[PDB]
């Protein structure tokens, strides 16, 4: 029922037509039907199986005066008629012209039904006049209810709000007679929506579409009125209003809960079921157009609704199915799509060469928003189509401008660093074609050139030669050369900060992506990977990638203010995959013996001041909290990596003996002793994970694998059966012994003399079947042998693996 | 999704609980109970 009445207690207008003259043309129709009608209520007495009687009576529960033809009195029939005249006056006073197409003409043999199908456009016309019965019927009710003043009848309600169960005497009553001129032929006449745009979301989402020109129109009065003329009163402050304090929140809930639905394909359906049509995936994009351009210019105008702007702005570029938009769409939105991204890239070069306003509509606004479209496109890898030709020139001067950026070195510069490498580090997610290694670009068929022909590249201004358009940014072998010798020197974030900030992300989410087309990487078709791949990298370049990270961080891990080392382990944290065994040895393992040599020495300092009660003692106190505290972001720092690193060596540690994944269990074994040792540590944890916000990316590396969250369950937790290995089952009565004596308050030494004190306290493989075959599997293991037999090892093991399950579980339970 | 390791928690131990799998149309699998410790795989990646 997708129609209304659109009108305005509640009180049922009739329709006026007494008033009007009834034509009469028709008669031998009206008065068959109205004694038809009666004839049917007779067939319908036949159907209750009690039969028609001429005397009165209740006790026959029908109608009493019903008389066979024959002897059928006309007085009944003469009032009976009222309502069919009524009836068929007000049908035909709704400007419904009636033609009779064709001209011809006790039981009813020709049966009235009511079970078949009609056409929609003349339902509709009977479902009107069931409203006008319905209306008519609470007019004449409400007409002796309103005599008291209190109280309605619960019929009184509008026809369209009213359920079916009640409209059915009134739909059966049109129906019925809409079926007598059907099968009699009656032509009365007085729309064709399709379910696409029957749906709530085609209606709603036009209605926006409105409401943005409606908008534009007082946006563009509040313009003129600013540049002459500033009137506080406007003629539209109301829809001014409107649009400001709900449609934004309106749209933004709306597009918020409803994004898997929109973003679904029918070749894949993303949410539970059903996708808006390619229909509502165009008007979507030119609602985001058309809103990307609402805010191009007048950013300091509706200051307030700015945030409102910037939300909206990230959610509709979220849900966006541009696979299909791109995919021959309207002329209009992809145009008005190909114009934004001229303009954010043009806009992009104004604030480059201004470095050497924009910047409220770039930095506040402009530049999150490509950063989060360049994100949705590389995560649901749509760049095979949605950025080529005059988007892929837009894309390439916009990082030709934000490269050219190195040589400004001013203060703003500095601080609008971290946005700008961010935007690049996804648009180099987001590119599909090889910027870098251009030689190669022409097997790529991502390339402008290599879809144009070299006079449509010379008619539309391309150079037809791929180095020149990048003459910034050179070929990834000197930028890899000259990162890994600033590793080797041992450059700072202060000596050279373009390059930790912007051109790290570069390599960062250059390689990974770009692997997989590699020729290292399997080719998912062969007749793909046959010709020579655009990309040469492999896990080579990208390993040399990690280890230069490392060796940066470890240059830079005492150098103060160094507030980006945990975004560069965020830029590092894909890349950390796919790494040779042999770095565990080579960086990791002296990276995080320094980090424990400088806790260590901390520790001893604080020790040292805490000793003694004093007011310098407090100030040492203060200093070696400091201290902590820059010893917790280095840590929070680096330890992802090796997260990261032994959840996927894991499997190789345990089944293969590793000496050095050893040596490592007992280092981080000692840093972990250290912060149990020390308080200062964990308050100095507590308050640096709320100052500096890490509690997100902690969770989001939980979640991608409490508060002490990459101190106890980061290492040592996971690297716990590492360590709890090399130990033997039949050691493990020692191991609750020297727990138990370390439950003493006892010292390392100490329990060490008391534990070469018992050597044969240890059990046996006849004491117990239970170890036997754990006894079984250690001999089995394949680098296992019995070096470890001696006391001195053995005394080694079992005291560092009981004092970390002492220190562990007293972690874990207070 | 919100990144729990155990798949379930708080579970009465009740009367016990017994090995079971459900194979559906044309479907085949190896139950293996671990009756021999080396014919057990991936028991020592994580169990052991």
């Amino acid at each position: 029922s997708y129609s209304s009445k659109a009108e305005k207690n509640f009180d049922p207008r009739p329709v006026e037509t007494l008033n009007v003259i009834i034509p009469e043309k028709l008669d031998s129709f009206i008065n068959k039907f109205a004694e038809y009608t009666h004839e049917k209520w007779a067939f319908d007495k036949i159907q209750n199986n009690w039969s028609y009687g001429e005397n009165v009576d209740e006790e026959l529960k029908t109608h009493p005066m019903l008389r066979p033809y024959k002897t059928f009195s006309e007085k009944d029939k003469e009032i009976y008629r009222w309502p069919i005249k009524e009836s068929l006056k007000a049908m035909i006073a709704w400007e419904w012209t009636i033609e009779k197409a064709r001209e011809g003409e006790y039981n009813p043999q020709p049966p009235d039904l009511s079970g078949v199908t009609l056409s929609r456009e003349l339902q509709a016309m009977a479902e009107q006049l069931a409203e006008n019965y319905h209306n008519t019927w609470g007019r004449k009710k409400k007409q002796e209810l309103e005599a008291k003043g209190g109280g309605t009848h619960p019929l009184l309600v509008p026809y369209d709000t009213l359920t079916a169960k009640e409209k059915a005497r009134d739909r059966e009553k049109a129906q019925e007679l809409l079926k007598f001129l059907q099968m009699n032929g009656y032509a009365v006449t007085r729309l064709d929506t399709s379910s696409i745009e029957k749906r709530f979301a085609f209606g709603f989402l036009q209605q926006l579409l409105r409401w943005m020109d409606i908008s534009q129109e007082f946006i563009a009065h509040l313009e003129a009125v600013v540049s002459s003329g500033r009137v506080e009163k406007s003629p539209h402050e109301q829809e001014i209003k409107f649009f400001a304090k709900i449609l934004l929140p309106l749209i933004n809930q709306y597009f918020t809960n409803h994004c898997l639905y929109f973003l679904s394909t029918p070749a894949k359906v993303l949410g539970s079921g059903g996708h808006a049509s390619n229909k509502e995936k165009e008007m979507i994009t030119s609602l985001f157009c058309k809103l990307a351009a609402l805010v191009r210019h007048r950013v300091s105008l509706f200051g307030t609704d700015a945030p409102a702007v910037v939300n909206c702005l990230h959610i509709l570029a979220r849900s966006l199915d541009a696979r299909t938009v791109m995919k021959s769409g309207p002329e209009i939105v992809k145009a008005g799509l190909r114009s934004f991204f001229e303009s954010a890239s043009e806009d992009i070069e104004k604030m480059v060469e201004n470095l050497r306003q924009n910047l409220t509509y770039t930095t506040v606004a402009l530049l999150p928003v490509l950063t989060t479209l360049f994100q949705h496109i590389a995560q649901h890898q749509f760049g095979d189509d949605v950025i080529l030709d005059d988007v892929q020139v837009s894309c390439y001067r916009t990082l030709c401008s934000i490269y050219s950026l190195g040589t400004t070195k001013n203060t703003y510069v500095e601080k609008l660093r971290p946005a700008l490498g961010e935007c690049l580090a996804r648009l180099a997610a987001a590119m599909p074609v090889a910027f870098l290694e251009p030689q190669l670009n022409e097997y790529n068929a991502c390339s402008v050139y290599t879809t144009k022909s070299p006079r449509e590249r010379a008619i539309l201004g391309l150079p037809n030669s791929v180095e020149e358009m990048c003459p910034d940014i050179p070929v990834l072998d000197r930028l890899m050369a000259d990162i890994g010798g600033l590793a080797e020197s041992g450059a700072r974030y202060t000596e050279m900060p373009h390059v930790i900030e912007i051109t790290l992300p570069m390599l960062c989410s250059y390689l990974p992506r770009w692997w997989e087309r590699g020729p290292e990487a399997p080719p998912p078709a062969l007749p793909a990977g046959a010709p020579p791949p655009c990309t040469a990298v492999t896990s080579d370049h990208l390993n040399s990638l990690l280890g230069n990270i490392l060796r940066i961080i470890v240059n830079n891990l005492g150098i103060d203010e160094a507030t980006w080392m945990k975004r560069l382990a965020v830029f590092a944290q894909p890349i950390v995959s796919r790494a040779r065994p042999e770095l565990l040895h080579s960086h990791f393992i002296p990276t995080i013996g320094r980090l424990r040599k400088r806790a260590g020495k901390v520790v001893a300092e604080e020790e040292q001041l805490r000793l003694e009660a004093k007011a310098e003692a407090e100030e040492g106190e203060l200093l070696v909290r400091d201290e902590f505290s820059v010893l917790c972001r280095d840590l929070y720092a680096l330890y992802p990596l090796l997260i990261r690193y032994v959840d996927n060596n894991r499997a190789h540690w345990l089944t293969e003996p590793n000496a050095n994944a050893e040596e490592l269990f007992r280092m981080v074994g000692e840093i972990f002793i250290y912060w149990s040792k020390s308080h200062n540590f964990k308050r100095e944890e507590q308050n640096f994970v709320v100052q500096n916000e890490i509690n997100n990316m902690s969770f989001l590396t939980a979640d991608s694998k409490s508060v002490q969250t990459s101190l106890i369950v980061a290492t040592l937790k996971k690297m716990l059966p590492i360590g709890l290995n090399m130990c033997a089952p039949t050691d493990q009565d020692l191991i609750m012994l020297a727990k138990t004596r370390y439950a003493l308050k006892d010292t390392d030494e100490e329990v060490r003399e008391f534990l070469q004190n018992n050597l044969h306290l240890q059990g046996k493989v006849e004491g117990s079947p239970s170890l036997r075959w754990q006894m079984a599997l250690y001999r089995g293991l394949p680098g296992r042998e019995e070096d470890a037999d001696d006391p001195e090892k053995i005394v080694r093991r079992v005291q560092e693996v009981s004092a970390v399950l002492y220190h562990l579980e007293q972690t874990e339970h207070p | 999704d919100s990144g729990s390791e155990t798949a379930f928690r708080e579970i009465e131990i009740g009367d016990g609980f017994l090995p079971v799998c459900s194979l559906g149309p044309g479907q085949v699998g190896h139950l293996n109970l671990g009756q021999d410790v080396s014919s057990l795989r991936f028991f020592a990646i994580c169990g052991l």
